């Protein structure tokens, strides 16, 4: 009983309802249907306009992304990056790929206690508002996190 | 101590993950059998990767794996 | 202690850890019969107790028992009990260095098929033996609030022991009667697929019988002549398909 | 192999008073040999300084073998040989009995011899004629020994004597 | 199989009292052996301070077989070798009759002694000359010894002495 | 004092093997990925044996008597059959079990011998340490040379010095009785084990660019 | 192979009183044998001005061999056969006793004597005879000598007797 484990380290079911509430009313979407888990975040907070550079204040962001993932087990985590029709379906179907890369890459290089990360970007494939007014402040520009918890 | 704390509380074990339920139907974060993975990666003991713990009374300080080895690491020095 | 040996060693140059350990050296010497009478009583109430809670469970759901362990349907023609089959799929063994033997499939019958007189049911397979001991024997008794706590842990994790000794047997039980199911329906399946002989009889009758003093009108006399046993000219053999 | 002369510990659970010797064990809890168990009895010593167990059946489980290993016994880190018990159990019943035996003799004696310089007649009376008696048994009942007591709870550790295989 | 020296409990059903013993029997209540009854008899200590009972001869059902494990007894539970009794039946009463006795011859004398300086002469007379014969007669019954009576609902513990089979 | 010598030797060997075996599983990753013995077995799942090598060899016997080699090779340990590729723990993973024992037969009464107590235990404490080092250099070594001793002799097949190991495969179909049957059996007897080959004017040489 | 009657030395770790001989060990420290245990026991002296402890059953480890080489000691540093212990043990409360017994007597029967040139008798009385008997009993118990107990922590000096191996 002091030889084996009691709980999975690095995991309390109070610090994960605690800080899923301070996701949620920080604005970014959380979500939790069966057993699998998918997060949306906007480009506002994370993006120049329509450009693959990184504000310096994200990484506070990223790092809330880091400890809500030291949360869980997982084996398999997707990344999808969307955004709004600007110039070329080659233009913005490369830099949501490269917006992918680049948030998968730091995620790599973070903590991340998986064995499978994948990365793709559609540009504005499927936008999910007709209300499509905005441009890079339109939420249909986002990017999705989505995995499955294992066991 | 409380594994379904900040939620409803323990509703039961389920012994086909080793694990409890909350009241609320997310997997708690505790086990409560032994056949659940855990990812152990410390040992104890000697002779291990090796035929293991020979059980006769060695008058001298060493001890002797079962396939025919010797740790003289859990053996006593001089 | 010697996990921060330096320090602990350095503590322990002190001889006031030394006498502080000689009081409870008395102590060390003393409490395992105590130990063990806990262990051994949580044991033995834990065991009783999760026995007769799982008798109970079992046999409230004893109507689906019977629904899926319909031997009736088994039971073949001439109130015989069907043979019992294991089969093996990708089999390798080493037997030593220079040598290696596998095989794709491979089949054992396991119990040669015989008469009967009823179908089994699930409750020799299944049900936990349950008979309360109304006597706890009780030799040695802790006297102080230490050994009291400890006699009450140690009880706990025989109590937890006793639970686990009744759920490994309960579950051992529904391995032995799924391997005998499995082995029934294999057997039934193969000889639906031509891989074994069926068994076959023979049944001589004799009209009156007996001496002019004690008689029995008629006689049947039925005998299993041929076991069933497995073909192995595999060119009679037909295969399977679906839609 | 064990050696002539080593350390041993083993657990003291039943106890006796020192008048009647009997097949006392003790349960040997270390060393090479595992569940060992060890009877014997006890000696009366001559002063009531020390007092020592002597064991001398030894049984080692598992195989049905008895070795006869006999030695003394220690007191754990004490490195004494004196028993846990005490020494005033037989003084001071015996020491009042005849003393009061005394007083009342020489009551009656001295309260008659100064009768020349009832109730007090009576009282010579009886303290110097039951005086006498009560004495003589006094000093008859006055030689029982200090006996000692060894515990229940207590350990004992023994130093060996000779070579087993 | 019963390693040499080990712990063993029973519960004793009849009592008697210690001085004429006779083939006494009990239960033996624990252990793999079931049913069984052992007898023996008592035996008799110098001073009260402890008491043990001799029970030897083992009877076991089933078969007729009959071992002869002899040991000695244990308070349970206390691991004492006193007996649950009464050790003060018998010293007042004789102390009573002895002390009235010399009164009776002290009063007389010392009585008839202060003469000088009918119904007292006849005090005198009496005293002077029944403490005599009740005091030597009371000197002659003084050595009846203090006897222990068991208890019929009171059990034993046997730590044993040999190996059987 | 030697109770001193002894407990230091004892807490300084485990403390030292207890933060070598975290130090050693800190970094587990990358001692498989240079351990790949799966990349080094054979396509019959066997494992490759090991040789040595011997280069500027000198052997005095006595007076009138030298005699000398460039290079000579030896077989060490001959190949074999396996169920699995092996790994580095088995070579690698130091033994641990923490004494909880200091029993107490000296006692520390005065500053002196609680001082050379103290030092006496330093002392052990850097014996148990050098145990350790050394036996983790000597698994070291081990593993070095039974990973080199497979290296070279995929050099030296590479090199047209030994024979490839040979194997016989027989097959049999549907066998055993009416009881129980097998319906394949595939029987393979390793025939020739590889060995080095005397005709030296069968080889070939190497060149880079 | 040791010369016959030279100098070792051996560490002394378990004490005991002086009055029950029985086994006690020491290891010996110096000199070409190592892990060498050596038990034997302690003789009685009538007067306690010197003391030596005999130890005769050697064990050399190692192998099971059993030289029985017996040698006499020394207390170290000193060159003196007097033991590292007291010897006033029980002087004082037998001279104690007896004196107040004896005290007691002549108190009783001299200010009886001094009657003629009620609570000065009742005095007299009470140390008139609770003397007698006291001094008596003291004068039995006056016969408990002194002896001395060795020191765990106090080394020896082994000078031999004979040649082993």
């Amino acid at each position: 009983v002091p030889k084996l484990p009691c709980r999975v380290d690095g995991a309390c079911d109070a610090t994960i309802i605690k800080m899923m509430t301070d996701l949620n009313k920080k604005g970014i979407k959380v979500a939790s249907v069966g057993q699998n888990y998918l997060i949306s975040i906007p480009a506002s907070a994370l993006f120049a306009d329509q450009s693959p550079r990184l504000n310096w204040a994200s990484y506070s962001l990223l790092n809330e992304i880091a400890a809500f993932l030291k949360q869980f087990r997982k084996i398999a985590i997707t990344v999808t990056s969307y955004s709004s029709k600007y110039v070329s379906v080659k233009r913005e179907r490369a830099l949501t790929l490269a917006r992918s890369r680049v948030v998968s890459e730091y995620l790599w290089s973070q903590g991340v206690d998986s064995r499978i990360i994948f990365t793709q970007g559609l540009g504005s494939d499927k936008p999910i508002t007709s209300y499509t007014l905005g441009g890079d402040r339109s939420p249909n520009a986002r990017v999705e996190i989505t995995f499955r918890r294992a066991v | 101590d409380g594994c379904c704390s900040k939620m409803g509380g323990i509703n039961y074990c389920d012994s086909s993950a080793g694990r409890l339920v909350c009241n609320n139907g997310f997997y708690s974060t505790c086990y409560c059998t032994r056949h659940a993975v855990m990812d152990l990666q410390f040992l104890m003991g000697c002779c291990l990767w090796h035929g293991g713990v020979y059980p006769q009374l060695n008058s001298s300080g060493l001890v002797v794996c079962n396939d025919g080895y010797v740790s003289e690491e859990c053996s006593l020095q001089k | 202690g010697d996990t921060g040996s330096l320090a602990g060693l350095q503590a322990m140059a002190d001889s006031k850890y030394t006498r502080a350990q000689k009081k409870q050296k008395m102590g060390k010497i003393r409490e395992m019969a105590l130990k063990e009478t806990a262990l051994s009583v949580g044991a033995q109430a834990g065991l009783a107790w999760r026995a007769k809670i799982i008798d109970e469970q079992l046999n409230k759901q004893a109507r689906n028992l019977d629904a899926i362990y319909d031997f009736n349907s088994l039971v073949l023609e001439h109130n015989i009990l069907p043979p019992v089959l294991l089969e093996g799929r990708n089999t390798l063994n080493l037997a030593d260095a220079q040598s290696i033997r596998i095989s794709d499939r491979t089949y054992k019958v396991a119990k040669q098929a015989h008469f009967i007189t009823t179908p089994p049911t699930w409750r020799q397979y299944l049900w936990m033996d349950y008979v309360k001991p109304e006597a706890p024997n009780v030799t040695l008794l802790p006297k102080t609030k230490a050994e009291k706590e400890i006699w009450c842990i140690y009880t706990e994790r025989g109590w937890k022991n006793g639970i686990d000794q009744a759920n490994t047997i309960l579950e051992e039980n529904i391995a032995r009667i799924k391997e005998d199911f499995g082995g029934m329906i294999l057997y039934r399946k193969l000889l639906a697929m031509n891989m074994v002989s069926p068994p076959y009889v023979s049944h001589t009758d004799l009209g009156v019988t007996g001496d002019g003093s004690e008689i029995h009108i008629d006689d049947r006399v039925l005998r299993i002549t041929a076991l069933p046993e497995l073909n192995v000219n595999s060119a009679e053999w037909r295969a399977a398909v679906a839609k | 192999i064990i050696k002539t002369g080593d350390i041993m510990f083993a657990v003291l659970d039943t106890s006796v008073n020192s008048d009647e010797p009997g097949p006392i064990l003790a349960t040997i809890v270390t060393g090479k040999l595992k569940g060992s168990k060890l009877i014997g009895s006890f000696n009366l010593p001559s002063n009531a300084d020390k007092m020592v167990i002597t064991f001398n059946t030894m049984s080692i489980p598992g195989a049905e073998k008895t070795i006869s290993i006999s030695a003394y016994a220690i007191d754990p880190n004490t490195a004494r040989t004196a028993l846990a018990s005490r020494t005033n159990h037989h003084y001071l019943m015996r020491y009042g009995s005849l003393f009061a035996s005394s007083f009342l003799q020489g009551f009656g004696n001295a309260f008659q011899s100064a009768n020349t310089t009832s109730t007090l007649e009576n009282a010579v009376i009886g303290l110097a004629t039951v005086g006498k008696a009560w004495s003589q048994q006094a000093q008859q009942l006055f030689n029982t020994p200090t006996t000692v007591e060894v515990y229940s709870g207590t350990g004992l550790g023994i130093l060996f004597t000779q070579d087993v295989t």
